[PDB]
């Protein structure tokens, strides 16, 4: 259970869990029970946008 | 031989900068890039919260009456509590939180420990009601990198809940390589790093300490045998 | 070399026109700033690839 | 894509308009060696030269970042054609 | 002259692939065996 | 493994041998350009 | 953790393993690929870049008793390996005069004061009888690679530019166990294997791939 993107990323660059992997991270106040790298695609589209929301 | 880079630096706050080193030979951003974010991303120094205990409770996946937010909640932000230690000797502590309802409880009402710091005051931890007792006593650590919760297993008492650990202040390390030129040379680097922090330590801090940490295994290569 | 850096401040916010034969549709020319490189191929955008 | 693209887009009617407004105060910029510009000295588009940061030579550019700033007025029959040219000419000697 | 491999040539196979070379990249880039031996050619997948 | 980075490809790679030819369509002998020049007689067209 | 111990293990002046645990886990990687990097693109060596033959005009003609043409020659040259006993050496000439009918080797140079061929038995040309064979050289000392039409090195005017390949290093692979320390099972063991082609030492090779690194890391230390 990851309280934001950021560490959901982060245990998948020390090998934790991969990109495919279903866990659970908080992201926009919401318990999302997703994979980082879905986390990731919502990343690339917020910072592409310059807009989260 | 190449002239000598210039190191540029955009840090804006205390918790994001971008550090530009151009002209760079072909390769080398690749070749620096990437060592620095696998120190940044596990290597930097840092304080993390690794174990949780809250009277009454049993396992991490139940909840407090008179609490909005159940364990795992709590646990969650528990783990966005960023903390500075002031004394390079001091290791671990253990912060204590006596909270009455219905007030909204805040990483401010930590009660303060000396030589300790909490660098975001204003984190929400949980929302009380009318009846609602948080008597919450959470272990601080000082490490490395990304500990899971059930590797460690540090408990301090019964019933205390193993939380994982980021020790890591660096949240999160994007560095960008572009082809520049100084001259009639066309296949230079430009390596542009960008650094997210929780704020426990300055970006550019964050970068001398991983570039010292490699520095320093670079001159593990001396003695053979 | 000064001629080369010349070339460069005559490009600036200029764009050039390119074609794929056959222009079924009016995507078949599309406008593009171009960026000096080395070899003697044009670099296309990949998103581009489909219209042409 | 072109800088407030979206912006030009919205001030005109007609988007091949945007074009003709954009193409004709390009030329007026060149005409009058962009001393008729409206754009502020901390406004001009810039292009870096290995000599120093400069003027950018494209009036196009300037022309589309003068409409940005909402300076310019453009329409039809606003003026007549020779007393434009002339009262230009005038203010804005070359 | 003599002409080496540039970007833009047009390299083939016997089994129809072909496609022109886009990108020349260092040794110290290429993919490497894990002892140490470089691959020559990266062929997309997706064309099969 | 990923020469740029070191670490490994996150699956396996097909690696071979493989036979690739070099093919008479080359850039150098394909790429053309002209600012003015040669007119047609009658039409006064560039030619081609 | 503590200081690594260093291991190194040398056949000869073309191989060698270094070996360096343990080390925190991630390390292998960190360490192994930027030297790896530098090891295959920035070390300083020799190579050939100009070579002149009596009686040639260019690279595409023939020798009469040579049955080699000149194209095969020269990349027969291209795979001379030239070693400069002198630090502050950086260009030399190499003549070579032979008369058929032998088989023309590298021992066949002259010597020369501070200069070693660390591949005598390179096969150059084959000599018939009546055929002759005089030429002039060029060595030179750069770092990368750099083709013929770039330098365009011509000591002469027949002298036939060489693209040269200066890197001495010929294969580098990194090799990570899993070693352990204590109750920690998760450390790092990271073994260099490095190939050159005589005239730098392994051991050269690697310590001047960490100096490289060491000066690059001198360059985040001034901010602008
Ligand atoms: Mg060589």
């Amino acid at each position: 259970v990851f309280a934001n993107p950021d560490e959901a990323l982060l245990a998948v660059a020390h090998g934790i869990v991969d990109l495919q992997d279903v866990v659970t991270v908080r992201y926009m106040g919401k318990r999302l029970e997703t994979s980082p790298g879905r986390i990731l695609f919502a990343r690339i589209v917020a910072e592409a946008v310059e807009d989260e929301k | 031989k190449l002239k000598a880079p210039v190191f540029t630096v955009r840090t804006q706050g205390r918790e994001y900068g971008e550090f530009v080193l151009e002209p760079l030979e072909r390769g080398f951003g690749v070749t620096l890039g990437n060592p620095l974010r696998r120190i940044l991303l596990s290597s930097i120094p840092g304080t993390a919260v690794t174990s949780v205990y809250i009277e009454d409770v049993l396992h991490e996946f139940s909840t407090i009456p008179g609490v909005k937010e159940d364990v795992v909640e709590i646990i969650l932000n528990l783990k966005e509590l960023v903390v500075r230690f002031l004394n390079p000797s001091l290791q671990t502590v253990t912060l204590l939180l006596k909270a009455e309802g219905p007030k909204e409880v805040k990483a401010r009402d930590f009660l303060p420990v000396a030589d300790v710091e909490i660098m975001n005051p204003d984190l929400h931890i949980a929302t009380l009601e009318e009846g609602g007792r948080l008597n919450m006593e959470v272990r601080v650590d000082r490490g490395v990198g990304y500990v899971p919760a059930e590797k460690h297993g540090i408990k301090d008492r019964i019933n205390a809940i193993p939380v994982d650990a980021v020790f890591s202040p660096v949240r999160r390390v994007a560095f960008q390589v572009e082809d520049t030129r100084l001259g009639q040379r066309t296949d230079l680097d430009k390596l542009t790093l960008r650094i997210w922090t929780d704020g426990s330590v300055t970006p550019l801090e964050a970068l001398n300490q991983a570039v010292e940490i490699l520095r320093e295994h670079l001159t593990y290569f001396s003695n053979p045998q | 070399d000064e001629v080369w850096d010349a070339l460069e401040e005559v490009i600036h916010g200029k764009v050039v026109l390119l074609n794929r034969a056959p222009t079924l549709h009016r995507l078949g020319i599309q406008a593009f700033q171009p960026v000096l490189v080395e070899g003697q191929s044009i670099q296309l955008h990949p998103l581009v690839c489909e219209a042409f | 894509a072109e800088p407030g693209i979206d912006k030009l887009f919205g001030m005109v009617d007609s988007k091949y308009r945007l074009t003709v407004v954009v193409a004709k105060r390009a030329q007026q910029l060149l005409r009058h060696g962009f001393k008729n510009t409206v754009l502020e000295p901390e406004e001009r588009p810039k292009m870096q030269t290995l000599e120093g940061l400069f003027d950018d030579p494209n009036a196009v550019t300037w022309a589309m970042k003068e409409l940005l700033t909402g300076r310019l007025v453009f329409g039809e029959n606003l003026v007549p054609e020779d007393r434009l040219q002339k009262e230009m000419e005038r203010l804005y000697p070359v | 002259q003599k002409r080496k491999l540039q970007v833009g040539d047009k390299l083939a196979n016997r089994h129809g692939n072909k496609g022109v070379v886009a990108k020349i990249l260092p040794v110290e880039d290429m993919p490497h065996l894990p002892d140490g031996t470089p691959v020559d050619v990266i062929l997309n997948p997706l064309g099969v | 493994y990923d020469g740029r980075t070191g670490e490994p490809i996150e699956g396996p790679i097909v690696v071979g041998q493989m036979f690739i030819m070099k093919l008479y369509h080359m850039v150098e002998d394909k790429m053309h350009a002209r600012s003015t020049g040669p007119y047609s007689l009658i039409t006064q067209q560039p030619l081609g």
